[PDB]
């Protein structure tokens, strides 16, 4: 049986930790709500 | 139970203890989260119940209590931040500028940041706090690195 417990407050952050690049990927997206790689 | 606006756990007691399966975002009376995480089965917050509303295999979206209330859309050149809610650890914000999926159905902004399985759902947000979409959804590249969709219902 699945139950959800509160986690914090939605908010934007001054001075979050900042990482990750931006890759532009062509994708594909099934019928199964699956993405693949082109 | 609970309904006050913030993110939550998704928790399962059907394996060994209690395990974190995914994230949601309670707006509005309404809970959002991935379908992959709760495969559209009912919900218990305490002692109520939270029944599946809406939901869409091919968006891997579901909500409860009431239709999708998320609105906002990232503007294709900001950095947003992930609300990272990883399993056994405290809410974290990661800022980070998107990339892109181009599809044959037009381009979807994607973050290229890498958590466990069981932090799908949590959400994705622009600079006012705003909820733009659900990280939890992507591919993984030819590094092994993991790139999520920015998913916000249609
Ligand atoms: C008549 N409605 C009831 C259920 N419904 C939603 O819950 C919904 C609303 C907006 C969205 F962006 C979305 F992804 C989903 C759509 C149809």
């Amino acid at each position: 049986d699945m139950y959800i417990e509160r986690a914090g407050d939605i908010t934007w952050e001054k001075d979050a930790e900042v990482t990750g690049n931006s890759p532009r990927l062509d994708v594909a997206l099934d019928e199964s709500g699956d993405f693949s790689l082109v | 139970g609970e309904t006050t606006d913030g993110v939550y756990r998704v928790m399962t007691r059907r394996l060994l203890g209690s395990t974190q399966v995914g994230v949601g975002v309670m707006q509005e009376g309404v809970f959002h989260t991935m379908w992959h995480v709760t495969k559209g089965a009912a919900l218990r917050s305490g002692e109520g119940r939270l029944d599946p509303y809406w939901g869409d295999v091919k968006q891997d979206l579901v909500s409860y209590c009431g239709p999708w209330k998320l609105d906002a859309a990232w503007d294709g050149l900001s950095e947003v931040q992930l609300l990272a809610v990883p399993p056994g650890e405290r809410a974290k914000n990661i800022q980070t500028l998107p990339g892109i999926f181009k599809t044959k159905d037009g381009d979807i902004g994607a973050v290229a940041l890498d958590y466990p399985a069981g932090t799908s759902g949590s959400p994705i947000l622009d600079k006012c706090g705003r909820v733009i979409g659900l990280y939890g959804n992507g591919v993984v590249i030819k590094n092994g690195s993991y790139v999520s969709a920015i998913t916000q219902g249609k």
